[PDB]
DNA sequence: CACAGTGATGCAAA
DNA sequence: CACAGTGATACAGCC
DNA sequence: TTTGCATCACTGTG
DNA sequence: GGCTGTATCACTGTG
């Protein structure tokens, strides 16, 4: 005996396609003689409960511009966009859920953990007090996604994924809010529920807006409302406080209405010129918001003070487009680490070439330096040369042994000491913006942060002025300035990182190849459904049922 | 009709379907690019310069007393006369309709340089709802100049809009709007001769009449071959508008109109059916009170144009039409269009 | 790339990075353009690193910042 | 209670990694209470009798320069190549089986198949006659194989795979030979047993020969010998016939010592030049052989007649290297089809622009023609532009619907009939060299092949003389001239193709990142072991236990 | 001594470790490319022209009587005075040893083009076994000229070679070989002072003596610091060969030799240990009966050389050594090796 | 005539 | 301080 | 009522 | 005494 739910959990979690599962079931049944595994149709029937559009729910007050039906599943991402010849050409296949249905399905799946945590917090398991659900949104733009032969629109070779993850649930049982659930691994791919999958270029602003507008409309509609849902008997009420902090820097620039990623304004958190950032490096403040960006765009369009182009650009600091997604200003840990690793790699390249003294940069010497650095790194730290910069190279490059090996190629000893001190300061600052709870895991490092940042800035301005005099990278500016304020505001930076969505990209790329139909009108639907089934805690609980 | 190929430089990606071409003192200007303006040309208006079968797009800086307008995608554009371009409606890159009137003129022209002035005007009265794909013309009568605006496409009203069909469109009411730019007042007239809405049609501006030919009714999904004549009388009191249906019309949608000679127009391009393009060109001869439409010679279309699925274009105002064909071959390649020029 | 790999540090203050490169001038379709200087043996440097304008780059299309 | 062999077969054929199988077994045991699935160590113990190096065997006479041990498994592919600083740099990691042990294992895993085949033709199961087994050899060079971080050799980003597949076994009863076994899917990826995996460039002659020399020496030793094995409790004697046919054109030119890439001499079977092939187009023969190439290289090196470079190359017929692998002259069906499809694509591009009427054209105009063809090939045939042509694109492009679709772009109807006739002739010729048994499958198409070839050549020389007057492509020459005879000699063309190795490349790519340790010193051996297990008929036949 | 970089054209891939460089009346030639000869240069020999620190490898055309020799990766090469070069042994691109002697001379020289004549000579008598990395020199005594060949590395004998260790390399016997080129004969001599085989050593050819320094014995995996003098006398009868050990030797393997001035040589490059490179250069001063080994000033090496794992090179014969470092990385082909030229005064 | 998938749908069988 | 693998080996523990 | 297998328009390794 | 379960090693891939 083996239940259909358990069979589905095994099949989904152990990366088995339907054909492979059918072969396994057929062989087991034929050889043993008893039906250990349930049939594929039974599994498909049993997989409908977990998917969206099955449980009844109510919204009080009723959602504005959103239908009241509670039986809607996978729907077309175009949202009825006109495909007529006369109108704007449409070359994009997209599939998405409804946001409210996805949230209600996620809450129904998490029901068991919610009740278990409520019991563990010494609270009676029948309260209907208004909860508070925190969901982090992520939007990522992939590349090198090959198109398929067949009839249909000439879709591009890049995809866009929009997903959400439930981070925290709190309930009021007095003068304080008690937490009943918290994700143990926020960046794990096992908790990143896809919501929309489209095949369109990230920089294709028109198509991106046309596809993603309904989701933003739903999110704005249900920011101020309550959701009543029957959970474990009693109906209970939930509230939602969305927090989108998973986008990368370029996508934040594109959706927040800011200018191109290369300009005189180089921060999505504050409004500071590159020269001012380079000359200050320490003291700033967070003074940017979605409503402020909307007002800035309105000022830019209306030109109320009748100013020229330069004066107008100074007045509206970088905003030249109307924002359409409300993103909380945040620092992405993964991309910050990647950028810092690339910066330190270039710093090592310069240092091993004696730029401070006798900087006779030769067209051949500039490549000799890179070649010798790459060979030395391969021989000592076992790192191969890579064109781009990824996370593992960053982690293996920021280690102290990397600087110890690089110092063998620098003739001077003062440069050795300066580089070692800089690397030590960076490594002391890193665990503050990467941990899931800085106030409890690295309290000394969290407290001793302003002094370390000031020393880092002073060293970078004194002993490395040959590169940073009127020029500081955006990630360096963010790390030096807005780490403590953002930690105080949110609680932990890194728990809201984009690692979950990046791993969901890998899961998407695997499923599109070996877990879905190969047609052009069904691949996105099948991939979305299988991904949602994969990120189900009810199914994942069986795989860990061995130990209790 | 002579057909030639024009090679576009490094601004090719800036040309997307639905753009607008303005004619100022023999010069051609381009508006309605793809995406929000970059830092190279923050204004959003370009100097469409074509010479020896080569196209260049140079930035143009607005004046200090102008409003930087967003990049529209299907505005209703009309000329006005001391020469102005009046644009209404359109779609911003964020896929939201705009209901603002922009008047664009020239402040000062330097040596091969032109500075524009853009002024936003707010309408009062029975203001037209946000829409795209409509037509606006200017009518002169008894020394008074007004504007006539017809219907197009629009999103569903906020009281009937659902996120499952957020991007769905429907034809506007067939009412005729009369706009006075001297005080910016709009009056709506419901004409019994107009029952089914139209979109992507052709409007011709005579002395005191506006002729409407072609269209695509969304409700019936047909392309009626009906020709309408809207006549506006402008006495000292309230204006009067009369609509007459006339025989001899043609069926076309999203066609391109050029003015080769006075009391004469040329219609090129369109879509007779969903996939059957209208390869024929029409000649419209206008009189003081009578009009006629005849069929002219079909130009020698190239291989790519005859087998293309879609084509767009605009009028340069000098008896020429600038029209494009999708490349449909983009393997990380910048060249995605095969622009051509046609001379009548 | 072929034999024209642009990913080389143009100058000590070379802000160009492969990870975060963005088109500043309206001519770099997929890869940044480089300007060649004939001082000494000659060297190719990124256009953005020279702090030039779009019109200046168009006119150009030499002594670099450390060679002037 | 599933047996360990059954569990191993399920895990191997369902593409389940060891960790995933462990999770499934743990969950099933915990939630059922009975050990339905056997554990990982039981599976590992049960898989031992399947890898090469378990069964005893004998060689009589003993193989020259080959050890007599019968317990050698995965051995180092470098074959003890010197790795000191003074010696030539070594930048490759390779793992390989011994050829004799691999063939012993391959013959042993099909004992039940051999017995069933013998019973199917009324022969005693205790026969000890000499089983003559023909083994097809394939070698492919892949590209874009990512290097891994670590310490050791700086391996390049390319790999080379060597594989064999047992084709058929014949037993001599009385005075006639009868086929005991015959592969029903010769090009299937399920019979592509690997022998040597290495990370080196295909066009790296020094490393390629340094790695592949031991395998060729083993094959030469085994060519003149016999193998005594035990099957069903009876001793049996086996003889081996090796046929190397999976090589592509570039690899066969590089190995057989011919001049690389395109040159004056284009075919690997005859001695014709490009101009002679373009002038004749219908009549040739087969003269190339390994011994002939060796003699040609010796003549080239010695220069007995004291001739200049041109005369010496004319006398040597394009041989400028010493061959080291005996590759049978043949045509690869997959690459022949791909090349012919590419040539027809180019012909369509030229005929769209009417080159036959306009002698010259510009680069922009040619690019416009190509763009027009690519755009129009999507509306009607549902295809997309591809940088390099592949098999599915070839099979879709060679249909009559493609020429019907491209017909409406040629202005003149005179060219339509010529293009349609050319396509019809190609489609008549294709099944002859694509079938696995032309004589018993398409006798009508096989009998009338010379007439179709002559008509095709006349059409090329009369109508399409603007591209094929003085220059004919090598694959076109092979198809037109060298094919009515390879069918008579061997028996089929598509059977001896590289499809199996090309499909096994996909399994290699999957296993490298899903069923192998992530390290530079274990990945090759893990991939080799898992591929050999995946290509085991004893494990395969359990999955078809229902039928 | 000065070090200067040199850039190669579009055929840099033709340069591989172990390449031989030949000198003919001030002209430099390159032999032993990578892979079999292509259509551009069927002969396999190239003109190595350096102009303003830029390297070009031009094609060369053999004569009508030439024998087109296969590329050799580690041959033993010596000069002989019509000036000619004698090449023995080596490894062919098919990774098999050769046992043939090639004599290369200049037939006719025109403007910016040279024609070579290659002749194959077959040895008789106790023919030396195929080997690579050995040293052959030319000795003139009492008006008669012969050649002295020392041992190197070879494969296992054909009756003791197993396919599991096919590419295993073993040192050859320390027997010395005397070769006569007028009649192409050979004779082997066994000496008591030589008991362990040596490979990748340095040979100096004086009037009637051959000096052997350095080496690498694979049997013991050591690099002895032994200096041997081989004196060969050519009377009317059979030749007499004696060997003598001399204190003052150095330990080096695969070292590069150059001749700067008369009765003076310079040793640059080589390996002292497996993971260490001999960064010091040595000066050898010849004499009537004694030689002097001294240490010269260390050249200003670049940062890439001092921290590289291996390096190779050859001698141009004009006091300039052409050396190379496997720089960059195996990636998109933007330089695979880095080539320097070292001028020793 | 490469071939083993690939998942949902639908009709036939016990 | 990303995280779920990736397989072979060795050793503690239980029926 | 629950199982089982055929069918459709595609894939990837070239 | 023999089968079972789990820690450990140096790495991966999506960025
Ligand atoms: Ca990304
Ligand atoms: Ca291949
Ligand atoms: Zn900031
Ligand atoms: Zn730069
Ligand atoms: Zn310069
Ligand atoms: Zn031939």
């Amino acid at each position: 005996g083996l239940q259909p739910a358990v069979c589905l959990a095994i099949r989904v979690n152990t990366f088995l396609s339907c054909s492979q599962y059918h072969k396994m079931y057929r062989t087991v049944k034929a050889i043993t003689g008893r039906q250990i595994f349930q049939p594929l149709h039974a599994l498909r029937n049993a997989e409908k409960v977990l998917l969206p559009g099955y449980h009844p729910f109510e919204w009080q007050p009723p959602l504005k511009n959103v239908s009241s039906r509670t039986d809607v599943g996978i729907i077309d991402g175009l949202s009825g966009l006109a495909s007529s010849v006369d109108e704007y050409p449409v070359d994009t296949i997209a599939k998405r859920f409804r946001y409210d249905s996805a949230l209600v399905s996620a809450l129904m799946d998490m029901e068991e953990d919610i009740l278990e945590g409520m019991r563990s917090q010494d609270l009676d398991d029948y309260l209907n007090g208004p909860f508070t659900v925190v969901v982090k949104e992520s939007c990522d733009g992939m590349g090198d996604v090959s198109e398929k032969h067949g009839s249909g629109p000439a879709v591009p070779e890049k995809a866009v994924r929009f997903s959400f993850t439930v981070m925290r649930i709190t309930i009021e049982h007095g003068s304080q809010n008690v937490k009943v659930f918290e994700e143990p691994k926020p960046n794990s791919e096992l908790c990143c529920k896809p919501l929309c999958l489209m095949l369109a270029d990230e920089s294709d602003h028109e198509t991106l807006t046309a596809i993603l507008s309904p989701l933003i409309a739903e999110r704005e509609a249900m920011k101020s409302s309550e959701l009543t849902l029957e959970m474990g008997g009693i109906p209970r009420t939930f509230k939602f406080i969305f927090r989108g902090t998973g986008y990368d820097e370029k996508l934040v620039r594109e959706v927040e209405g800011l200018e191109a990623s290369g300009s005189v304004y180089i921060c999505t958190l504050c409004d500071t010129t590159r020269l001012e950032a380079s000359q200050n490096l320490v003291f700033h403040s967070i003074t940017r918001s979605h409503a402020e960006n909307l007002q800035r765009y309105e000022v830019w369009r209306s030109n109320p003070y009748h100013e020229s182009v330069e004066e107008l650009r100074d007045r509206v600091k970088g905003v030249s487009a109307k924002p359409f997604i409300e993103t909380v200003p945040s620092i992405d840990a993964l991309h910050c680490d990647i950028g810092n690793a690339a910066e330190f790699y270039k710093i090592f390249q310069l240092e091993i070439g004696e730029v401070y003294k006798h900087p006779n940069a030769s067209k051949e010497e500039r490549k000799r330096w890179q070649a010798t650095l790459d060979k030395h790194l391969r021989k000592r730290m076992n790192l191969k040369p890579i064109m781009r910069m990824n996370g593992n190279f960053a982690r293996k490059l920021m280690t102290q042994e990397t600087v110890d090996a690089v110092c063998e190629l620098i003739p001077s000893e003062e440069r050795h000491e300066a580089l070692r001190e800089l690397m030590d300061l960076y490594l002391k600052m890193k665990p503050v913006w990467r941990s899931s709870c800085p106030a409890k895991e690295c309290p000394e490092s969290l407290c001793q942060y302003s002094f370390n940042s000031q020393r880092f800035a002073e060293l970078l301005s004194t002993k490395f002025k040959y590169r940073y005099e009127g020029k500081i990278t955006n990630y360096f500016h963010k790390t030096l300035a807005h780490v403590p304020e953002i930690i105080e505001r949110d609680g932990s930076i890194g728990a809201w990182a984009s690692e979950g969505n990046e791993s969901g990209n890998k899961l998407f790329r695997r499923f599109r190849k070996m877990n879905a139909r190969q047609s052009k009108c069904y691949e996105m639907e099948d991939v979305l459904k299988h991904h949602w089934l994969y990120t189900s805690k009810y199914l994942q609980k069986f795989m860990n049922a061995h130990n209790a | 009709m002579s057909l030639q190929m024009v090679t576009v430089g490094h601004n090719i990606a800036l040309i997307q379907p639905g753009f607008s071409l303005m004619n100022f003192d023999g010069q051609v200007f381009f508006f309605g690019q793809k995406g929000w303006p970059k830092r190279s040309c923050p204004t959003g208006v370009f100097h469409f310069d074509i010479k020896q079968n080569h196209l260049k797009l140079k930035p143009a800086i607005f004046s200090k007393d102008s409003c930087y307008l967003p990049p529209l995608r299907y505005p209703a554009t009309c000329s006005y006369k001391k020469h102005q371009y009046i644009i209404h409606g359109g779609k911003t890159p964020n896929n939201e309709l705009s209901d603002k009137i922009y008047i664009m003129s020239v402040a000062c022209k330097n040596n091969k340089k032109v500075t524009f002035r853009c002024t936003e005007k707010d309408l009062v009265g029975d203001v037209p709802e946000p829409r795209y794909g409509h037509s606006i013309d200017v009518v002169y009568s008894r020394g008074k100049s007004m504007g006539v605006l017809f219907g197009g496409r629009s999103y569903m009203p906020s009281t009937q809009r659902t996120t499952e069909k957020w991007n769905s469109v429907a034809d506007c009411l067939p009412h005729v709007f009369l706009i006075d730019f001297e005080f910016g007042c709009a009056t709506s007239y419901i004409l019994p001769e107009l029952q089914d809405g139209l979109s992507f049609h052709v409007s011709i501006a005579r002395n005191d009449t506006v002729y409407i030919l072609g269209g695509h009714s969304l409700a019936s999904n047909i392309r009626p071959a009906n020709l309408y004549r809207i006549r506006v009388d402008l006495p000292l009191g309230t204006p009067a508008v009369n609509c007459t249906v006339l025989p001899g019309g043609i069926s076309v949608s999203s066609a391109i109109l050029t003015q080769t000679n006075n009391d004469e127009f040329v219609i090129v391009g369109g879509y007779q059916l969903e996939n059957q393009k209208r390869m024929v060109c029409s000649l419209v001869s206008l009189g003081d009170n009578t009009i006629e439409i005849s069929e002219m010679e079909t130009p020698d279309w190239t291989s790519d144009i005859k087998h293309s699925k879609i084509w767009f274009g605009s009028n340069m105002g000098n008896g020429t039409i600038f029209l494009g064909i999708p490349g449909d071959n983009k393997q990380a390649m910048s060249e995605a269009f095969y622009f051509y020029t046609l001379r009548c | 790339e072929s034999v024209t790999g642009y990913w080389i540090t143009c100058c000590p203050t070379c802000d160009v990075d492969i990870n975060t490169w963005v088109p500043f001038y309206s001519t770099e379709l997929n890869k940044p353009a480089m300007i060649y200087c004939s001082h000494g043996d000659g060297h190719w440097v990124h256009a953005q690193c020279m702090d030039l304008e779009e019109r200046t780059l168009i006119h150009l299309s030499y002594y670099c910042n450390e060679h002037v």
